[PDB]
This record gives structure tokens, C-alpha cells and sequence, in this order.
């Protein structure tokens, strides 16, 4: 089975962060949690749902209910901003959750500004078509991008950049949908949908 | 204190092999299950393999079954990953880890010690010049420049030969179809363009590329 967790959780310093992992047989297992900061190795913060290894601050705790497990940070500090992964196992494998970025808020929240560009006539001469969805001025620095063509979710041909910091200290990212020229001509509506802090900002193109 | 030191990462072609090593000290090595875990660029942790403390049991992620094998030499306190039939999608930082729980308890109590990571990068790409395309829409206006399908890094992008640097966002490269794609946008007042000229300048020295692309309606 797969373990899922929210891509983003954000709190202000001093608030309690709650990060929940879920999976079909997770309640039959022990869940553990890793903290990982950029360019660093993971660190075991909680194991057996609720136990801290030596050296882990007391503010880290854990619980479980049903087929979910939750990491809780009571009185969050700026140093706790990191990716957190849950981990358990199934019948044949070790399973990691997809990770949650905990942002400890240092500035106001900011929704993404989205711009969608069509393929250039120059590119279409090559039998290829790339749509470009640019995404700027968002904070916290995590988005999910979904593409639709004629209302149908696309599963193939997309790449999205890692978010990066702007000069104003907000974040930006871009996403690409690559199609054949012939697929581009066959469809009329194209949409880039960016989800941030539970709300979606959409831009579309229509022929 | 408890320590794992990795080596053996490198840059190889698809289809080739590598051996990763993970040298252990500060604990009774033969009393602990050991794992490999990997992490692709910007992505999550992905389990690769485990070998039991006594070496009797080995298990693998479906993504590597038949291609990678895990082993340990308890006499040398060293864990290995033998990577064969490498693929582009195997590109990642590879970590080794030690389980907290000794002997039969190794699955239960987390991975308490991790290596520093060793990078494996698998690509058959050759030098390739970018194609440079205009980004234009169907009070202010946002234009851009798509730099598609170049290899290797580096590439540089400026606007109006560096004269226009305000309202510019140049995004990180991403790997697409085994080549790199980059884009940049520039936001200007709508009375400025197309009345005044906006040109993206792209330089890719590996391919002797210096391209100026004027952005038209």
C-alpha cells in the first residue's frame, strides 16, 4: 500500500504543527518519522508512533488513530522548517510517505500568480508543442500543478520545476506540458491549475 | 558514535554498473539490518533494498528487482549495493541506513543512522544546442523565452543584452526528454510592448550557441 501525507503544512512560530500520514494497512504497523533539511541526511525524530530517540527535542511527539499516524510539533521554532517523511512497511517492502514540507511562517502568505503560454508557431514547425505555465510570488513555497486538456486530467508529458526563491523572498516555479503538434491541433481547451494553501488558481487557453 | 560512510557514486552510461559502499563504525554491525534508500532531484525518499543483520534475507523495491543486489561483508563492517543495468531514472542521491532495532526487531523501530549520501547520475546525453522560442499571450504584460532541449549545463539567458533586468523571473532547469529545458519571463507595462523591443539572448558555449530571439505578438 502507499503512504500519503499533505505536501505542505504551515504554522507560525509557537503554534503546534500537525502532519498526518495515511495508508491502507498502516494501523497494523509502527510508524516512524524523519526530518530532512536541504542537502542533509534524514534524521529519525519519532519511532513506534510516539517515542523520541535521545537528543530529539521534547516538542516532537506522535500519535496514531485508525490507519493514520500523526507527527506533532508543540511550539514550533524556525529551525523546524524541514521536510518530514513517515515510514512503515507492507507485506514485501519498506514504504515512505511522499513528504510534507513544514513551513514556519516568516512573512505573509501569498497566493501564486499564474501565466499560461501557448506553443510558438516556430516550435509547431518542428512537430512539437510546449505549453509553459509560470508560477510566481507564492508563499509558502509549495504548489501542486495539475494540467487538463478538454477538461480531462493529463497524466503524461509534464514536468514541473522545483520551487525557488525570488529576490523578494517569495517562491516561483514553472510547469511544462509537451505534446505532439498533432495532439495540440486536436484539442481546443488547455488548463494549468495550481493548488496552494488549499485553494486553486487556474489559467486556461481556448481556440 | 555511530557512523556510516558512503562511497562509489559516479557518472555512468545507461546499461552500465556501479558498486556503492557503506562503511560502518561505532556499532555491532552484524547485529543490524541495513538499507539503501534513494532520493531523486526534488523528490521524496524511495526505499531501494534491505539486507538482514545475519545476511540471510534480502528484499528489493520492485523498481530495482533483477538489476540491483545488496550484500554485506561483516568481517569488514561494510554494506554494498551492486547496481547493474542502470537507467536514467536511477539518477539520485543514494543513502545507506542502519535500523534502530537490533537483530529480529529491525523493521519496527525506525532507521536511526544514515550515511551522508553518494550521487549517481545516469545519462547518455550529448552536447545539444537549445531551441529558443518566444512566449507571448494569445495594465502590465508578461512575455517570455523558452530554452528547450540543451545539454550539458551551463546556459545563460539575458533580456535586451542585460539592459532589462527588472520584472524578470528565470526558472530552474528541469530534465525533459533527457535534455534540459529552462524558461524566463519578463513583465512590462502594456504601453511598452510591442511599441518597444524585447529580445531574449541565450548563450550555450558547449554548442557554440548565441541566439537573440525578438518577442513578437
Amino acid at each position: 500500500y502507499e503512504l500519503t501525507q499533505p505536501p505542505s503544512v504551515s504554522v507560525s512560530p509557537g503554534q503546534t504543527a500537525s502532519i498526518t500520514c495515511s495508508g491502507d494497512k498502516l494501523g497494523d504497523k509502527y510508524a516512524c518519522w524523519y526530518q530532512q533539511k536541504p542537502g542533509q541526511s534524514p534524521v529519525l525524530v519519532i519511532y513506534q508512533h510516539s517515542k523520541r530517540p535521545s537528543g530529539i527535542p521534547e516538542r516532537f511527539s506522535g500519535s496514531n488513530s485508525g490507519n493514520t499516524a500523526t507527527l506533532t510539533i508543540s511550539g514550533t521554532q524556525a529551525m523546524d522548517e524541514a521536510d518530514y517523511y513517515c515510514q512503515a512497511w507492507d507485506s514485501s517492502t519498506v514504504v515512505f510517505g511522499g513528504g510534507t514540507k513544514l513551513t514556519v511562517l516568516g512573512q505573509p502568505k501569498s497566493s501564486p500568480s499564474v501565466t499560461l503560454f501557448p506553443p510558438s508557431s516556430e516550435e509547431l514547425e518542428t512537430n512539437k508543442a510546449t505549453l509553459v505555465c509560470t508560477i510566481t510570488d507564492f508563499y509558502p513555497g509549495v504548489v501542486t500543478v495539475d494540467w487538463k486538456v478538454d477538461g480531462t486530467p493529463v497524466t503524461q508529458g509534464m514536468e514541473t520545476t522545483q520551487p525557488s526563491k525570488q529576490s523578494n523572498n517569495k517562491y516561483m516555479a514553472s510547469s511544462y506540458l509537451t505534446l505532439t503538434a498533432r495532439a495540440w491541433e486536436r484539442h481546443s481547451s488547455y488548463s494549468c491549475q495550481v493548488t496552494h494553501e488549499g485553494h486553486t488558481v487556474e489559467k486556461s487557453l481556448s481556440r | 558514535e555511530v557512523q556510516l560512510v558512503e562511497s562509489g557514486g559516479g557518472v555512468v552510461q545507461p546499461g552500465r554498473s556501479l558498486r556503492l559502499s557503506c562503511a560502518a563504525s561505532g556499532f555491532t554491525f552484524s547485529s543490524y539490518d541495513m538499507h539503501w534508500v534513494r532520493q531523486a532531484p526534488g523528490k521524496g525518499l524511495e526505499w531501494v533494498a534491505v539486507i538482514s543483520y545475519d545476511g540471510s534475507n534480502k528484499y528489493y523495491a520492485d523498481s530495482v528487482k533483477g538489476r540491483f543486489t545488496i550484500s554485506r561483508d561483516n568481517s569488514k563492517n561494510t554494506l554494498y549495493l551492486h547496481m547493474n543495468s542502470l537507467r536514467a531514472e536511477d539518477t539520485a542521491v543514494y543513502y545507506c541506513s542502519k535500523v534502530r532495532g537490533a537483530a529480529a526487531t529491525g523493521y519496527y523501530y525506525g532507521m536511526d543512522v544514515w550515511g551522508q549520501g553518494t550521487t549517481v547520475t545516469v545519462s547518455s546525453a550529448k552536447t545539444t544546442a537549445p531551441s529558443v522560442y518566444p512566449l507571448a499571450p494569445v495594465s502590465s504584460v508578461t512575455l517570455g523565452c523558452l530554452v528547450k532541449g540543451y545539454f550539458p549545463e551551463p546556459v545563460t539567458l539575458t533580456w535586451n543584452s542585460g539592459s532589462l533586468s527588472s520584472g524578470v523571473h528565470t526558472f530552474p532547469a528541469v530534465l525533459q526528454s533527457d535534455l534540459y529545458t529552462l524558461s524566463s519571463s519578463v513583465t512590462v507595462t502594456s504601453s511598452t510592448w510591442p511599441s518597444q523591443s524585447i529580445t531574449c539572448n541565450v548563450a550555450h558555449p558547449a554548442s557554440s550557441t548565441k541566439v537573440d530571439k525578438k518577442i513578437e505578438p
